């Protein structure tokens, strides 16, 4: 810790060797994944939190890009004051970052997998439907949006 | 022709109306 | 400045190389790193000897 | 019982009495009439456990506006649509048989004359739509084409209130179709392939002979058209990004009013509305095909007068309306006009209202060919080898969607995707007008090299960034590109002060005629184009074979065949 | 008109298609042996020559005769 | 007048008024270009400087 | 326009192409090579007037 300056230290923990594994190998075909938009190309597998007639399916990762990106552009085109996903995400689960490292290219800020978890039981819901309604041009009322 | 015209500007309305008609029509 | 004590590596062996490329520690703070954002910044000189 | 309605949220106890304030009959009818304050349900939980008490029951209505399927009236009257503009078409195209001219040898004998451009613009396309770089937006489209198929409303995904941007999206509709199998992106990218192979193949052969026997004798013509194409494809829509079908839409309904004006007929330009119909129901960002029917709108107007004396007015009037409405056939196929304008204010409300070295490309390969084409358009009235008819028109399709599409439309500027067809057939009008040839005065030939070199030190100034993974191994991807100490920018701008000077000595000797200019000034647009094709093929060939253990574009796209994810497979 | 004021229209008509000037626009030589039209090109001739001469040409007379002593020799042929 | 806001006269900013009066000579000119008429005073005395 | 008409009547070609010039060349190396925050006008006040 040679600085004399006040912003300046460091912290350690113990070396370890990791028991890595791919993300296809961790993270199949199953578990649905909130893809931000910068990256769904490059992810082409893991099929995401897919929607069905007004709700989602509860999302277990959040796989996201570089961390500049993520925070001045990602973020900001997905959060709950417009629209978003992270409206419901993070509302309801925890987001906790792992650590991830692109092999044989270390040193480069791929991006992130946030695992999610719930913060109650979380039993999936029943969701009885019901279809008939023929409407001509008749929307009932505006969405809830930002005052 | 006279057997052209005719068919072409039924149709041609007809097609006119229908498509204009498509989004104020009942859906399920 | 400290100097730590010795850590037992795992075993000689190639097919645990292979699956275990990275020895990692979980650091904090301003500290000299190889990023390829940016060059051979200076922060703090931790390292492992 | 607790309500929130749209004039709702009177938590009301029924039948108390308050203790503190005023009685208001003493039915404790207390809350806000608004929608504004709506809760967000993301569920309904508890801390009771075990059997409901007789009452208990939330029972909530769910937002469900936009998941909606068309009934039987709605759907026969698409298909009717349909097939009734089909009849008018070809009633059109039966009507309009009456000058003769049967459709013999097909396959035009300008056509399958293939050269060597042809065997570039499609190699390096072909190589580039493997290992190039995607666009900024691919995700965007990508996720969205995935999700759209089971929730079935194709809706945008990620920033809206699970809004469709089915006000205008279709071609999605494609990509959720084309997603029913596999989603490499080597193969769900197919369509920027083909729109680029059709898009190469209109331009060489049917709108540069059109343009003119010039344009078509030259061989630095076609050359220039070539590698202005595939240089202008190659960043912007190679990815999922729909500029290129865009641009390829653009060039049919051109080519399509090209072949209206050339053959006097009327069922091309009745093809070119629906397909500018189409090409603005792709994006908002479509409208360079408007531009284009706009633009060439007088001829087919002429067709009309000249078609009026024999037949009736309205019979070719009709099935012109007829195809320009079909659009809305399509685009509402399962959106209601009401949730279509619910989904526009949604949009405006909390939408947007209103720099990398191959990314501002878009001053290169319009903005120093389109202006100085213009110019010599202008100054010689009637050149030899150029047709003035289209060639004008091909100015107007590049200049009239400046006026309504880069300033007034909300799309981020710095767009070359749309202007990769038609402008690239605008840098093959522009090399043959600073020919040696056509410009007689060794100054401005001169002067015009120097605008080719200050335009490309403008272009490498900055750093050679892409947009998210193709930067995966790139020559300068962190800084400016410097070759042998000193940055190349200033070698370009040194040699176009160089040629500056080189022009001003002409310009106060008055020479116009030193060979030496001659030789270097021949075809200077594929010089430069050949450049920025090389520079971005070599920056991501680098990137791939830098980079070849781990994760590339290109060796993505190469393993994508073998069942691999694109980068989940490396991702520790 | 006989072959003077036919030929400098037609060919004021060409170089409103083709974009060649009426200089070197003559009968000696032709469209694909020294001029270059093509198979598509001209019936933008074809239907312009239809409108200052009511000369309904057929679409495979206008093929047959191949040079342009063809558009003079039949608007002569009205 | 407007150091805070878009200049608005009368309700709707005076920003949209000239763009529809902008709009409303685009499309005059383009008529003028699909019938040819070249000739109408009405433009003369509108456009003279 | 003084492109497209080669001699118009009233125009003295020489020095209106000279007063183009000026205002053409002097943004090839004062607009765009130059530092001087973008957004100028005073400049041209004088010759931008004629």
């Amino acid at each position: 810790d040679l600085s004399l300056s006040q912003g300046d230290w460091i912290a350690v923990t113990p070396p370890r060797v990791p028991e890595l594994q791919s993300v296809q190998e961790y993270v199949g075909s199953d578990q649905p994944v909130l893809m931000d938009w910068a990256v769904g190309l490059a992810f082409p597998c893991q099929q995401p939190m897919l929607h069905a007639n007004g709700v989602t399916e509860v999302p277990k990762f959040r796989i996201s890009p570089d961390y500049y990106a993520k925070l001045q552009s990602t973020d900001t085109w997905q959060d709950g004051i417009n629209g978003g996903l992270l409206g419901i995400t993070d509302l309801l689960l925890r987001a906790s970052v792992m650590s991830t490292y692109l092999s044989q290219d270390w040193g480069q800020d791929w991006g992130s997998l946030r695992k999610f978890d719930t913060v109650v039981e979380a039993t999936p819901a029943e969701l009885d439907f019901g279809s008939q309604t023929h409407s001509g041009l008749y929307s009932p009322g505006p969405l809830r949006i930002r005052p | 022709v006279r057997i052209a015209r005719w068919v072409a500007t039924i149709a041609g309305l007809l097609g006119f109306v229908l498509s204009v008609s498509i989004p104020l029509l009942p859906v399920t | 400045r400290l100097s730590s004590a010795w850590y037992e590596l795992p075993a000689r062996d190639e097919t645990e190389r292979a699956a275990h490329p990275l020895v990692v520690i979980t650091a904090a703070g301003t500290i000299t790193g190889e990023s390829v954002a940016n060059g051979l910044t200076t922060g703090q000189t931790v390292d492992l000897e | 019982e607790i309500t929130s309605n749209l004039d709702g949220t009177y938590a009301d106890f029924v039948g108390l009495t308050q203790i503190s304030g005023e009685d208001a009959g003493k039915l404790q009818r207390t809350g806000y009439p608004d929608p504004n304050l709506r809760p967000a349900i993301v569920g309904v939980f508890t801390d009771l456990t075990g059997p409901a008490p007789q009452g208990l029951s939330v029972s909530a209505e769910i937002d469900t506006r936009f998941t909606t399927h068309p009934t039987a009236l709605k759907l026969a009257a698409m298909l009717l649509a349909i097939v009734s503009t089909v009849i008018a078409l070809l009633a059109l195209w039966r009507l309009d048989r009456l000058d003769g001219r049967r459709m013999h040898r097909l396959i035009p004998t300008r056509w399958r004359t293939v050269t060597a451009v042809d065997g570039v613009v499609v190699g390096g396309m072909a190589i580039w739509y493997v290992i190039g770089a995607n666009s900024s937006d691919d995700g965007y489209i990508l996720q969205m084409a995935r999700t759209a198929e089971h929730a079935g409303y194709m809706a945008n995904y990620f920033r809206w209130f699970g809004s469709p941007e089915d006000p205008f999206g279709w071609y999605y509709n494609v990509l959720a179709l084309m997603t029913k199998v596999s989603d490499a992106s080597i193969w769900i990218r197919l369509p920027d392939l083909i729109c680029a192979l059709i898009c190469w193949l209109l331009l060489s052969r049917e709108v540069l002979p059109r343009l003119g026997p010039a344009v078509a004798g030259s061989r630095a013509a076609m050359w220039a058209a070539g590698l202005v194409l595939l240089g202008a494809w190659m960043p912007f829509n190679n990815g999922l990004r729909p500029e290129g079908q865009i641009a390829t839409g653009a060039l049919i309904t051109y080519v399509l009013i090209e072949r209206a004006v050339t053959s006097g007929r009327l069922t091309p330009a009745a093809l070119a509305i629906t397909t500018a119909a189409f090409t603005l129901g792709i994006q908002p960002t479509g409208l360079i095909a408007v531009a284009a029917l706009l633009a060439g709108g007088r001829p087919i107007l002429r067709i009309v007068m000249r078609r009026r004396r024999l037949v009736g007015t309205w019979p070719l009037i009709a099935p012109l309306l007829a195809a320009g409405t079909v659009i809305l056939a399509v685009v509402f196929a399962d959106q209601t006009i009401a949730t279509v304008l619910e989904a526009t204010r949604i949009r405006t409300a909390i939408g947007p209202s209103q720099g990398a070295i191959s990314r501002r490309v878009a001053f290169v390969f319009t903005a120093m060919c389109l202006f100085p084409s213009l110019f010599m358009m202008l100054r010689r009235k009637h050149i030899a080898g150029v047709a003035r008819g289209p060639a004008w028109r091909l100015m107007g399709i590049i200049f009239a969607t400046m006026f309504f599409l880069m300033f007034t439309p909300t799309k981020w500027i710095h767009h070359f995707g749309l202007f990769a067809a038609v402008g690239g057939a605008m840098a093959a009008l522009a090399t043959v007008l600073v020919s040696p040839t056509v410009l007689r005065s060794a100054r401005n030939r001169m002067a015009f090299l120097s605008l080719v070199l200050f335009v490309l030190a403008f272009c490498f100034a900055s750093t050679n960034g892409w947009w998210y993974v193709s930067n995966f191994g790139a020559p300068f991807n962190n800084s400016v590109p410097k070759v042998g100490g000193v940055q190349i920018s200033a070698i370009f701008f040194a040699l176009s002060a160089i040629a500056a000077l080189w022009a001003f000595w002409l310009h106060l000797t008055r020479r116009t005629e030193s060979r030496v200019v001659d030789r270097l000034t021949a075809a200077p647009i594929p010089v430069a184009a050949g450049f920025m094709v090389v520079v971005m093929m070599a920056s991501m060939a680098i990137g791939v074979v830098r980079q070849y253990p781990t994760y590339s574009n290109g060796w993505a796209n190469i393993r994508a065949f073998a069942g691999g994810c694109g980068l989940a497979d490396d991702v520790l | 008109a006989t072959q003077e004021e036919i030929i400098a229209g037609l060919a004021e008509i060409i170089e409103e298609v083709t974009g060649i000037e009426p200089s070197e626009v003559t009968p000696e030589k032709s469209f694909v042996d020294d001029l270059d039209i093509d198979s598509l090109s001209m019936v933008e001739i074809a239907v312009q020559t239809e409108d200052k001469y009511g000369v309904k040409i057929p679409d495979e007379d206008l093929a047959g005769l191949r040079t342009v002593g063809d558009v003079v020799a039949y608007i002569q042929k009205l």
